């Protein structure tokens, strides 16, 4: 009986802590992903405007 | 029919589209008696689920012609089962992202297929990394 | 009726209406055999929505005012499109079927529905 | 002796609980990390879309 | 003529669907009897708990010989339903030869009858007329045969094959072991999967999307505990002996109703 | 106010209108039920039932099974049951004669069991028809 509860508690805490550590890491991945996405969106917006200005100029031609 | 069928194609196309030509041949017959057998084992079903996705690749919007590399890349993605997970209404929106991803992030793939004109091992690997990268991005 | 010609929003609704209408036509033989209760919960709905859509398609005409007496309604292309969204999105599921019949605008059906409820209550 | 027996049994039961406690804590850590990673990705995607739409 | 044929076949399809709906209603009508019976048959086992009790229907004897009763459709023009059953019947007869334990076939329905008439290199116990709208009258003559045949030790482990109505598009034959009734009341197939008898699923046909489908859904029927002050009129072994035929009769009727 | 009866066959619930008295056969031989009866469970032999409610009491022959009787309530599980009025007596008698004739011929260890249980079946049909 003693060897069981301890193992459960050992294993259990290794696992809660591990799960929350993973949460942190993701909190990290997402955090990273959000920054990348934001930059990509800005560039894409830039894409649209730039190319449409090119299209304008061609229309003027 | 094309009488001059494959002396016409480029080397990347002949390799890539060799798979494709067969899968549609399977899928003409697996769509036959699909409702007759009607409890589809995964030997028939996954080849039938592969088939519907294969048909989606053939779909295109009017007056938006694809470059040879895109076609080679698109055919390849579909044949391998990469798009099997995706919803049928998700396939056409995915591939458009994957092509745009590849022009933007990985322009080495276009340089291989336009110069060597052969579906090189370097080229094949180079696509996969975009597919893994692109697939991960699409999910979120 | 192509999306590049009529716009994406108009095309989706038109396609959906045909599908909903098409399913109802297929289901008519089935409904007689199994009845409306025996159908599944999706097909209690696409039968009901199809009935409302059928009624919504019918409209009072300016020319027929002499013959029927009810005033006709010229209905815009936007008021048509907005109307079949509210039927197919299910936000008007509670209304009776004869509130959609011979009305012009989507608002008229709701207005007609409310008046019917008041009359029924009376 | 009775106290000694109790002490040893409690020490063992407590060890099991703590081991059970640790396992749950690690599961929570993993879940939180997974949720956080998702936020990053999804968040950025949304941002670009909204930003991409505005640029367009 | 082709247009006329199309109208006729369409009418036939509609009529068949209506008949299937009627069959579903029929199965539902007999639900109180099988719900009440399995509630009794559970509580008669949980009260019994006695080694000295042996009932003839459940009595187990060496499987020297086996009786297989074949429940086929009455008429033609129904896909491969009859062909599939007889073809599946053959595998069971073939399988017995590998074991060599002397099959015997009770055939139900006309296409099964006309099959085993023209092939005489099989024994037949009896030829039964098929029937639409099967009744407890008509399952009794099946039951009076099989029960009588089984109690005598000539045949053992009587098993029945028929098609559980699983799907419209496909309905594969399944073979169950009728006798000797399990005292737990569990009903199980020859292969070796036994469902608890308390839970069974009726088949209800509903439309999924546009198409007409069927979904077999199981509602478990809980068995309320027997009254504490309950008094058994005969003997628990004796009361149970009367009960088993009702269960066998009820089962044969469902096997045939489902096949129909 | 009274006990209530539901007799039910494997396909068809026959009698579910409620009564002041019934009296049914069983394997012990005979039993009677009156309202607020103690909870009993009897295996019922094939042979006629007699049920009295109010003015009128009538026999439907039923073909054996099980009968439990709970608080304020009877339910009878029988594999086949017929109302004795709805069977026409003479035809039932003719059937009984046929059964007897076949029994007299019928021979061998299973077969007689079938003959005997069939003649037992047939003989009880007229006994509800006459009564």
């Amino acid at each position: 009986t003693i060897r069981n509860s301890e193992e459960l508690r050992g294993k259990a805490i290794e696992q809660l802590e591990k799960a929350r550590a993973r949460l942190k890491k993701v909190e990290m991945d997402a955090d990273q992903f959000r920054v990348n996405g934001y930059s990509e969106i800005e560039r894409e917006k830039m894409n649209l405007i730039n190319s449409t200005y090119k299209t304008l100029e061609q229309f003027e031609n | 029919v094309s009488r001059v069928g494959s002396a016409a194609q480029i080397k990347a196309m002949k390799k890539v589209a060799g798979k494709l030509k067969l899968e549609l041949a399977q899928f003409a017959e697996l769509e036959a008696f699909a409702q007759f057998a009607s409890d589809l084992d995964k030997a028939t079903q996954n080849q039938l689920a592969r088939g519907q996705r294969l048909r989606e690749l053939l779909k295109q919007p009017q007056s938006a012609p694809l470059t040879v590399e895109e076609q080679v890349m698109t055919i390849y993605t579909g044949t391998n089962g990469y798009l099997d997970s995706l919803e049928l209404d998700q396939v056409r929106k995915y591939l458009v992202e994957l092509r745009t991803y590849v022009k933007t992030n990985k322009p080495e793939f276009q340089e291989i297929i336009s110069s060597t004109k052969t579906f090189t091992e370097e080229a094949e690997a180079l696509l996969k990394e975009a597919i893994q990268e692109q697939m991960e991005r699409f999910l979120l | 009726l192509q999306p590049r010609i009529v716009g994406e929003e108009h095309y989706e609704i038109a396609q959906r209406v045909k599908e909903t209408l098409q399913r109802y036509k297929e289901l008519q033989d089935i409904i007689a055999i199994l009845g409306l209760d025996e159908l599944s919960e999706e097909d209690r709905l696409t039968v009901a929505r199809a009935r409302k859509i059928e009624r919504f398609l019918s409209q009072p005409f300016f020319v027929a005012e002499v013959f029927t007496g009810s005033p006709g309604k010229y209905v815009g292309l936007a008021e048509t499109i907005r109307g079949f969204q509210l039927i197919l999105s299910g936000e008007l599921d509670s209304l009776p079927e004869q509130a959609f019949y011979l009305v012009g605008n989507i608002d008229e059906a709701t207005a007609k529905a409310m008046n019917l409820e008041m009359e029924s209550k009376l | 002796l009775g106290d000694f027996m109790d002490k040893r049994d409690a020490s063992i039961k407590e060890q099991l609980s703590g081991v059970k406690d640790t396992s749950s804590e690690v599961k929570q850590l993993e879940e939180q990390a997974n949720a956080v990673m998702r936020a990053a990705r999804a968040e950025i995607s949304a941002a670009l879309n909204k930003m991409k739409k505005e640029t367009q | 003529s082709v247009k006329n044929t199309q109208k006729i076949t369409e009418a036939m399809k509609l009529v068949a669907a209506a008949k299937v709906r009627r069959a579903q209603e029929a199965v539902v009508n007999g639900r109180p009897f099988s719900e009440t019976l399995v509630e009794v048959l559970y509580n008669m086992n949980e009260q019994l708990q006695t080694e000295d009790v042996d009932v003839p229907l459940t009595k187990i004897r060496t499987v020297k010989k086996v009786a297989l009763m074949v429940v086929t459709g009455d008429r033609g023009l129904c896909g491969g339903f009859n062909n599939m059953l007889l073809k599946k019947a053959e595998s069971r007869i073939a399988e017995l030869k590998k074991l060599g334990v002397d099959y015997t076939i009770i055939s139900i329905g006309k296409k099964g009858n006309t099959y085993f008439i023209r092939r005489p290199e099989i024994p037949v116990d009896r030829y039964f007329d098929g029937t639409n709208l099967p009744t407890a009258k008509e399952a009794q003559a099946i039951a009076d045969d099989v029960f009588s045949l089984f109690v005598s030790e000539e045949v053992d482990k009587v098993e029945m094959l028929y098609t559980k109505f699983v799907s419209l598009v496909k309905s594969d034959p399944v073979i169950h072991t009728l006798l000797p009734l399990s005292p737990k009341g569990e009903i199980c197939d020859i292969n070796g999967k036994c469902v608890d008898a308390a839970e069974d699923e009726l088949f209800r046909l509903t439309t999924k999307e546009g198409k007409l489908t069927v979904e077999r859904d199981m509602i478990k029927t809980e068995t309320p505990a027997f009254s504490p002050i309950l008094e058994f009129e005969q003997d628990p072994a004796q009361i149970l002996d009367a009960l088993l035929p009702l269960y066998l009769n009820s089962q044969i009727l469902r096997a045939l109703q489902e096949s129909l | 106010m009274t006990l209530n009866l539901c007799v039910l066959t494997p396909n068809r619930s026959i009698w579910n209108s409620e009564v002041k008295e019934i009296i049914l056969s069983t394997n012990s031989g005979q039993i009677g039920v009156l309202p607020n009866h103690a909870p009993t469970a009897t295996a019922v032999d094939i042979g006629i039932l007699r049920i009295r409610l109010n003015d009128q009491w009538l026999t439907l022959a039923l073909m054996g099974g099980f009968a439990r009787i709970g608080n304020n309530e009877i339910t009878i599980l029988v594999n086949d049951a017929e109302r004795g009025s709805d069977i026409d007596p003479q035809e039932a008698q003719q059937t009984l004669e046929i059964a007897e004739a076949n029994l007299r011929k019928a021979e061998g260890k299973r077969q007689k069991i079938e003959a005997n249980l069939a003649l037992r079946r047939a003989r009880t049909r007229v006994e509800a028809s006459n009564t």
